[PDB]
């Protein structure tokens, strides 16, 4: 989920945008 | 603002900057 | 924190204290 | 929806926690 994408590993505008409605 | 480690606060801040008006979920769990 | 007028980052500040790992949604729009 | 609720009115626990999952 987004944290192992994006705090435990660098996030990225990519990842972001997965969890925007 | 986005390519770095975010978490808490900071990963919900980057979310609702990104997506604006299309706004967003967060779920860590 | 809560009983006041909050918008943008201040609501998804709100959001984020309140709700804890259970997670939210934000949809202004 | 929330910003009704919660920006252009006074927002409260009860309502902030209708947009936890």
């Amino acid at each position: 989920g987004i944290v192992e994408q994006c705090c435990t590993s660098i996030c990225s505008l990519y990842q972001l945008e997965n969890y925007c409605n | 603002f986005v390519n770095q480690h975010l978490c808490g606060s900071h990963l919900v801040e980057a979310l609702y900057l990104v997506c604006g008006e299309r706004g967003f979920f967060y779920t860590p769990k």
